[PDB]
């Protein structure tokens, strides 16, 4: 594909009329059509009108007399907006009447009509010697030999020459042109020679490689940057071209060397000739910015000037000392070759070297216009760093980057209401519990539950974060876009939640219009009502699942015990209009109306009942625990005598609690409770308050009692911290392999010839980075890389330093990033709850094996892409046996990382387990290689296998990952799983086929059948602090409400030798 | 006020960059003719449009101008002395033979046509009477008959003179290129390697009998108070054409003086131009 | 030449700008959610588009009149090839919305308007990752290189490999970044529409040799290629999918997709540019492939049209006016034609016929008309 | 111009961008990344239209609005 | 400063009482003439202001 393809032609040329159509070129019967005879258009942002004649017109000079048309006022006329249509059209039209060209239309077919001469000599209103030679003889303006129209002019008025004005392309501006075009008397190639010759003797003129007509046009500029813009536009032109043909595709070019031949110039022009000429890589690449183009070629013909290539050098600077040769490679003289055969006395300029092109190797990236570059890191590369010297991230202006504290959640309307409940497991409560269970809760409550919980609880509020939600439901409201909603449905409920006003259907599922000139104003929320809101929805399931409608049944009331000014009253009353007789009433110690106020218990004199109750009662002031112990218990008591429904709150959810809350109803007269805890989505995501939930029941409920549940533990895992909180740093200076980062995020800005190496040193912490250079002129590129303790825990296990540099340095400089929006990183970001709790787990079994002595490896089984990294610590060797894993001898050399890459073989026959060795099965034990769930009976098999096989070996420790079954149980009766399923009754993690889970009884008591050390353990709430402080990481709503339960019921077990 | 602020904040002047981009002050400085000489130019004749300075590039859009630029001929033909690479004087207006409308008169037509509005609006927010602004346009339209009738007579026969004097020997400059945006004089300057150089443009500020002030008020008797030997034609006075001796003997008489006014001086300096010279040490590397 | 000069971009140019330009107008208004005309909106507009119901589209806002969507030369075929992996996975679909919480990966990017167009053609699914993964890749699309790093996790139902070097590289090499392109690509996911810019035998043999070299997981695969791709790239894309059965008869043998490639070689003799002729030799058999194309005076009209009717099966030709006198003529050179009058020297022709056209007999059209030197054909 | 209803948004946002271009703060911008632009002294020098010695100072030396320590913003 | 401070909030100054007397001079039907005169006397304090 190295030959040329193309059909030349002489296109200008081909745009002279006949001299028949002449008569009726301006179409003076029809009016001109947008598209075809013009192209309109007005860019608001610069303010600019720009009209563009199409066809013959497009060359077009105008007499002062045009000029004086009220087209041509049309632009002054309108400065802000664009010009009407329908003026344009008529005004155009008009103006289009008002030309007439000077012709004498004859029979013959060969003729053309010099429509450069025709039009010239009519805007000069015929004064020039050209302009009275066409008024006198316009037959002469006819042609048959495109060059003869010249020579017949030049030889009927003696000149050598004619001086043309250029058309300004847009027919609006009236700006002085920057040069004109001069056509010479020179029919054979020799006059030409020597009027090429002579060119060279004066200052600012210049000519293309070939010349239209076939006659000679010298282009001379009024001042050298005009020169400078027009050599600049054919560079950029024969860049393209050249493009098109070295892909070899056919093209119908005008002439082979689109670009311009200096003869007289400054050095700029004459560097710009040089690297025009060259046909540089780096316009292919797209590493030069095109916005200002000819600045763009001048810093490129500096780079060539003292070029690293000599061969680039040499040639650029020899293309630079013969500035008026035309350079061009050797498949463009082809070309020209082919032309001088089909026309055998063309004229084409006479001096030309033909270099051959000089290949480079280096591709660099690149992408102007708007985006981030969202780099991911690699751990290695061939580049070999050794030590690197610190590289400091320049301050950036909010102007460019914000750093919000926490990540606001999308999220599904619906997905806010949903709720996780937690039945209890306990048959008894014997009294030895009852007094280790107080011991632990009193111990808790009188020194503070962990300062880090509470940093968490308190940075990300429930109401903030569901606030962007919220106000573009209540925005769409506004706009009247919003439209259709079933009557009981949770997003009519958001909508009353939404909105001040009083909504109200016209009929099903179509809501009224607003009422002209009327925007209520979005309705008041404290960071409780949310909450409220999905306790209620969470009642209304409770009563029975089916429903999907969650309006009251008329004639049945609720109360929400819990009240100041209480919004959700307001948004229920608000809910319900509809339905007939709904009573809806807040009823706190520091009620306002329409909630009463008043003290709980309540009053012996006053009658409180209620279908359903929704207790959120929690004394602000600070108490003893009897205090505290026995206020709650009145507050579930009252709750439960008045309501057949109870959703009360718990502050303080110790086992010792709850199990004295079931106590209590168990010593009520003649009514056995029911009860389950239970947490929603709308909570905030930190709390570890909790709902227990009252009913009655005719039959006496078997295993009342709680011990060990989600909820509970989500609580009293936490307690008093023994470090500080790790608060999120900005780091801005990036030390080579220092490991010394703190949780949080590098952000700044560096120089662009920087940034390959700052990428290159900031692969060690960080495992992504985010980058941008802001604009075209602004050489500094911004950055963002929050730092990732999996990279930490992979690129420090070894002091080599390799990474891709070589990589990097092709993005420089348009290849990483441009965007000039601000843009709002956030210093807590949002993750889906398996990958939290995943994280959970390695800080749980890191913890647990920085604790074992004398180690010699970490074998993770099913280690995926290196993912349990986390967990080992730097100095013991890493073993990954996972099929999927994909194989890089380069970092598993570097970095001492076996990988297996086989599948692992549960047979104890096969089995070969090393002493003092820790084998990670986390996650790995439920799910067959190719990724079909294996069967809950071949699952405790292979459990039972690595127990037998570990039997024999002296010193080791596996950590099997399993679910329990109880969580199906919970997940058939809950709603807050936009992820976890439960496909006919198995497990549905993420995107994973569904997979039976063991239950816990049968295999600790197989375990012991076993004779095996083992302990059932799972990740604690400072697990859950630690991770999300480490990795930068905010919960989420529903991620808070599943996490509980969800994390209970995934037990790592622990087998030990 | 509004587009004068626009303006104005993008700088009253600019330079053209090596790059040939402009690059505006960003500054609202009283030009000096010292600058005239300096990189900077009028902001107003940039001719680059701003997005809401439309009016004031409009209006400055009237002071383009409506001449060619014709090459020096005869000059060249003659072997005359000439600065320029390419000599070319700017004839303020082309010939209009044949026409039955003159193409310079009518540009004055559209002009004053545009004045008309700014000046009517200006007037409207004055809420000044009907009469005195009906008056305003009775003059400008006055002007444009004028200047139709004196036009005639303008780029018919002193485009000629124009066209005549620029081959004088003596006019070795070129004097404009058109383009008001971008024109600036070739500085040539008498460099001496062990002096100060002499510029030959410079704001030396002598007058030269009153020579470098310039009134404009003369624009108003050309257009009013004058006639022109083509304007009277009822009687036609005869053009008159000028012997080439007088301007020629007086350009041969002044070159012929200064050719030889600087010979002695020229000769000793020939004679010791090497003799400038520099200090040197010689250090001795070897033995003898 | 043939795949450079007919790109498929400008080819379908005309289809999308029209139904931007209806769109734009208000005109359009009923699609399904899943149809492909929903895609071709979505790829014909920058805006998200909403149906207000069962489908019936959101009229657009005043005063609001969105940019068409931007598309280089290979958006329309990824679109396609998403197209082909909806069809792939059941045959009896109308509706191409991915399913909720799946996920599709196209790994070949830069800007990738695709991503983006998918995106936006699944605003109304839940939980429907969709983004590009190039070496070159700008965002939303993350930037890294394949084979994937060992400790970035990847994985998808769906990908839709692009990858092409645009490096000149060994055949070696081309080798082995193909290999690993579609070993990364069939183990991240469960439907890989892998990309081969050089499908000879060897390279898809080869590839169907390596998937049968993994571990547990035999391969069904097929060669595959879109109406959107470029009409004369030999650029071919390989499907792989796991099936529970071994795949009796897997490899591939004087396959189609692999012939349209492996045929083709270099060439013996230039390429053939299409001339445009002006002058008509009578029964000369001397014309290279083209057209003649030009005017004559309508008395020498019949004459021509006598004479064009040796190389020219058909000739489409007009007055411009009613008082211009020359006809306009435009006929391009049909070999057949040549083969069928050159078969002899006698050079009879119905001239008599056509001198009864003169001179209003034989066309009036104002309009330009435009040509083309490739026409279409079925 | 509206003593009693909301100025019209069109207005106000032709009007407040009109202004917006009328603003032209002085500055010389610079490669290096360390650096910031003392934006008090800049819009406070233009304010004063650069009568007051910060604004002679601002006139004259823009650059001198560059800083990298922001104390030294104004020490210098 | 190519522009005095001073002057200019002087210009503004008269711009507003340009309009207060207007409004008054329409509200009081008085001629135009007297009007385009108070008009020409605030700016005429405004150039000697300057
Ligand atoms: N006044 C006038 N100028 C013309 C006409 N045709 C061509 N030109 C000018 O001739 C110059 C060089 O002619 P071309 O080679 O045909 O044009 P070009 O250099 O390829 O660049 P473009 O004109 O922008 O397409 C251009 O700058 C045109 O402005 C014409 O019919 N009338
Ligand atoms: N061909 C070519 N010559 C150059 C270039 N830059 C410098 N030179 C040579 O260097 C001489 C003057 O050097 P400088 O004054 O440093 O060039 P400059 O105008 O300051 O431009 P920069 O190098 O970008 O600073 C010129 O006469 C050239 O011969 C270039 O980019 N291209
Ligand atoms: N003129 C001007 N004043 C500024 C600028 N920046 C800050 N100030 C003033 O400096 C005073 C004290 O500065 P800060 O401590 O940053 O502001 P603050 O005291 O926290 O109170 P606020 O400015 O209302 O946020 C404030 O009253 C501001 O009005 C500035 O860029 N220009
Ligand atoms: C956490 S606040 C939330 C209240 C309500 N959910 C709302 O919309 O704001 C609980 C309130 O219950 C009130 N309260 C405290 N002790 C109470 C008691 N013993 N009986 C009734 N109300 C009480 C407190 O004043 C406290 O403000
Ligand atoms: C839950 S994932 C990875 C575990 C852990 N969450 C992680 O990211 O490192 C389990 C992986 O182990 C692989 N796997 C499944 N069965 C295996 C087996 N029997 N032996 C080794 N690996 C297996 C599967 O390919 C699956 O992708
Ligand atoms: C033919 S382009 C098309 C890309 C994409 N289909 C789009 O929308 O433009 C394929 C791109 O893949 C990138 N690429 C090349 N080698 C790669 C590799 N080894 N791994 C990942 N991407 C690669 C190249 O930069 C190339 O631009
Ligand atoms: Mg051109």
């Amino acid at each position: 594909m190295w030959h040329y393809t193309s059909i030349n032609n002489d296109t200008r040329v081909a745009l002279d009329p006949k001299p028949n159509q002449i008569r009726t070129i301006t179409k003076p019967n029809t009016v001109p059509q947008l598209g075809t005879d013009y192209l309109y258009t007005f860019n608001s942002q610069r303010r600019s009108h720009t009209l563009r004649l199409l066809g013959p017109f497009q060359y077009f000079n105008f007499s002062e007399t045009d000029r004086g048309h009220p087209l041509f006022r049309l632009p002054l006329k309108y400065p802000s907006k664009a010009i009407p249509a329908d003026e344009l059209i008529d005004n155009l039209h008009s103006w289009m009447r008002s030309v007439h060209l000077l012709h004498v239309r004859s029979e013959d077919n060969t003729l053309r009509y010099n429509w450069m001469l025709g039009v010239y000599a009519r805007s000069t209103n015929y004064t020039t010697p050209v302009g009275q030679l066409v008024v006198n003889a316009p037959a002469i303006l006819n042609y048959s030999n495109p060059q003869d129209a010249f020579n017949s002019v030049f030889v009927a008025l003696g000149i050598d020459y004619i001086d043309i004005p250029i058309t300004n392309s847009n027919i609006f501006d009236d700006s002085s042109t920057p040069y004109n075009v001069r056509i010479w008397h020179a029919p054979t190639m020799t006059e030409v020679n020597h009027i090429l010759a002579l060119m060279r003797k004066s200052t600012l003129v210049s000519t293309h490689s070939s010349w239209h007509w076939n006659v000679l046009h010298t282009f001379h500029y009024r001042s050298e940057s005009d020169m400078i813009d027009h050599f600049a536009a054919k560079i950029l032109e024969d860049w393209r071209q050249k493009e098109k043909l070295d892909k070899g595709a056919l093209v119908e070019a005008d002439r082979v060397i689109q670009r311009l031949i200096p003869l007289s110039s400054s050095t700029y022009v004459q560097r710009l000739a040089a690297i025009g000429a060259l046909y540089p890589n780096e316009f292919t690449e797209n590493v030069l910015d095109l916005s200002r183009l000819s600045t763009a070629l001048l810093q490129l013909s500096d780079t060539y000037y003292q070029h690293a290539n000599d061969q680039l050098r040499r040639l650029y600077r020899r293309m630079y000392n013969d500035s008026r040769t035309l350079y061009m490679t050797q498949r463009h003289q082809e070309l020209l070759l082919a032309q001088i055969t089909a026309d055998p006395n063309i004229l084409l300029y006479p001096y030309t070297y033909i270099f051959t092109t000089i290949p480079t190797s280096m591709n660099y990236i690149s992408n102007t216009g708007q985006g981030r570059i969202k780099h991911s890191l690699t751990v290695t590369g061939a580049t070999e760093h050794d030590t690197v010297a610190d590289i400091v991230l320049g301050q950036t202006g909010e102007d460019v980057i914000t750093i919000s504290m926490v990540e606001p959640m999308s999220i599904a309307v619906e997905d806010m209401y949903g709720y996780v409940l937690d039945t209890p497991t306990r048959d008894i409560w014997p009294a030895d519990e009852q007094i280790e269970q107080k011991g632990d809760a009193v111990a808790l409550y009188d020194t503070k539950t962990s300062r880090a919980l509470g940093m968490f609880n308190n940075t990300v509020r429930i109401d903030d974060l569901l606030s962007p939600l919220l106000s573009l439901v209540y925005r769409t409201y506004i706009k009247g876009d919003t439209m259709t909603m079933t009557q009981g449905s949770l997003d009519h409920l958001t909508l009353c939640a939404a909105v001040d006003s009083d909504i109200t259907f016209v009929g099903n599922r179509m809501i009224a219009p607003l009422p002209e000139g009327y925007i209520p104003k979005p309705m008041h929320r404290n960071n409780s009502t949310m909450k409220m809101l999905s306790l209620y929805v969470a009642l209304k399931k409770l009563e029975n699942f089916a429903t999907n409608s969650y309006l009251m049944a008329p004639d049945t009331s609720i109360i929400l015990l819990g009240a100041e000014r209480e919004p959700a009253v307001n948004i229920l009353r608000r809910f319900n209009r509809n339905v007939s007789n709904v009573r809806i009433i807040g009823m706190g110690d520091r009620a306002v109306e329409p909630n009463i106020r008043v003290r709980v218990p309540f009053p012996i004199d006053k009658n409180i009942s209620a279908d359903f109750i929704i207790c959120d009662i929690n004394s602000y002031e600070d108490q003893s625990f009897e205090s505290m112990f026995s206020e709650t218990i009145s507050v579930v008591t009252t709750c439960a005598s008045a309501a057949t429904r109870a959703l009360v709150k718990i502050n303080h959810p110790s086992e010792y609690m709850i199990n004295s809350v079931i106590e209590r109803l168990s010593q009520l007269g003649g009514v056995f409770y029911h009860t389950a805890l239970l947490k929603t989505a709308s909570q905030n995501p930190y709390s570890y308050e909790t709902y227990i939930y009252i009913t009655p029941i005719a039959a006496a409920v078997r295993f009342p009692f709680y011990s060990n549940s989600a909820m509970i533990n989500r609580y009293m895992t936490a307690v008093a911290d023994d470090e500080m909180p790790i608060i999120p740093s900005i780091h801005t200076v990036i030390k080579g392999h220092s490991n010394t980062y703190s949780p949080g995020l590098f952000c700044g800005c560096v120089d662009v010839q920087s940034a390959p190496l700052a990428l290159s040193q900031l692969k060690s912490y960080c495992s992504e980075a985010t980058t941008w250079r802001v604009d075209s002129d602004d050489n500094l590129v911004n950055i963002i890389a929050r730092i990732d303790p999996a990279r930490i825990a992979l690129e420090f296990r070894t002091r080599s330093n390799t990474s891709a540099y070589h990589e990097y340095q092709r993005y420089v400089p348009n290849g990483l990033g441009f965007k000039v929006r601000k843009t709002r990183e956030f210093r807590y970001m949002h993750r889906e709850v398996t990958f939290i709790h995943k994280l959970m787990m390695y800080a749980l079994i890191r913890e647990q094996i920085s604790l074992t002595e004398n180690m010699t490896q970490v074998v993770s089984i099913g280690g995926r892409n290196l993912a349990d990294i986390s967990v080992v610590p730097l100095n013991m060797k890493y073993v990954v046996i996972d099929p999927a894993t994909r194989i890089e001898t380069l970092t598993q050399e570097k970095k001492n990382i076996e990988v297996q890459s086989r599948p692992f073989q549960f047979d104890a026959a096969n089995m070969d387990l090393e002493n003092n060795s820790i084998y990670l099965f986390i996650a790995v034990i439920m799910n067959e290689p190719n990724g079909a769930a294996t069967p809950a009976r071949m699952q405790m098999d292979k459990i039972r296998n690595v127990a037998t096989a570990m039997l024999t070996r002296t010193n080791c420790v596996a950590y099997i990952s399993f679910y329990e079954a109880g969580i199906i149980t919970r997940l058939d009766q809950s709603t807050a799983h936009k992820t976890i399923r439960v496909e006919e009754g198995r497990l549905k993690v993420a995107n994973y086929v569904p997979v039976d889970t063991l239950v816990e009884a049968d295999v600790t008591l197989m375990l012991r059948d076993i004779g095996i050390t083992h302990e059932i353990i799972r990740p604690s709430t400072p697990e859950l602090i630690d991770a999300c402080s480490n990795y930068g990481i905010r919960l989420g709503s529903t991620g808070g409400a599943v996490l509980d339960v969800f994390n209970h019921y995934s037990p790592v077990i622990k087998l030990v030798r | 006020p509004v587009e004068y602020g626009i303006f104005v904040q993008r700088g009253a002047t600019y330079t053209i960059n090596a790059a040939g981009e402009f690059e505006f002050s960003g500054r609202n400085e009283k030009w000096d003719q010292a600058l005239y000489l300096s990189e900077h130019f009028p902001a107003l004749f940039s001719d680059v449009p701003l997005a809401g300075a439309n009016t004031i590039i409009a209006i400055m859009r009237l002071f383009t101008p409506q001449g060619f630029l014709r090459t020096d001929d005869l000059a060249i033909a003659a072997n005359f002395p000439r600065a320029s690479r390419n000599p070319q004087t700017y004839i303020p207006y082309t010939n209009q033979r044949g026409t039955v409308t003159n193409e310079f008169a009518s540009r004055f037509r559209t002009i004053v046509a545009t004045l008309a509005n700014v000046v009517n609006e200006r007037a409207v927010q004055d809420d000044m009477q009907k009469a005195t602004r009906s008056c305003t346009k009775q003059w400008l339209r006055h002007l444009e008959t004028q200047f139709d009738n004196i036009a005639v007579a303008h780029t018919d026969h002193l485009s000629v003179v124009y066209a005549t004097m620029s081959n004088f020997m003596l006019n070795f400059t070129n004097n404009f290129s058109g383009n008001h945006a971008t024109f600036k004089p070739d500085q040539y300057v008498i460099t001496s390697p062990e002096g100060s150089y002499k510029p030959i443009i410079e704001r030396q500020g002598e007058t030269v009998d009153g020579l470098t002030i310039i009134d404009t008020s003369i624009v108003w008797p050309i257009l009013c108070q004058c006639t022109y030997p083509l304007v009277r034609q009822s009687i036609m006075e005869e053009i008159v054409y000028p012997d080439p001796s007088t301007t020629l003997s007086q350009s041969l008489s002044v070159a012929q003086v200064l050719s030889k006014l600087t010979l002695p001086d020229a000769f000793i300096n020939m004679i010791l131009s090497g003799g400038d010279s520099v200090v040197m040490r010689t250090y001795q590397t070897e033995a003898d």
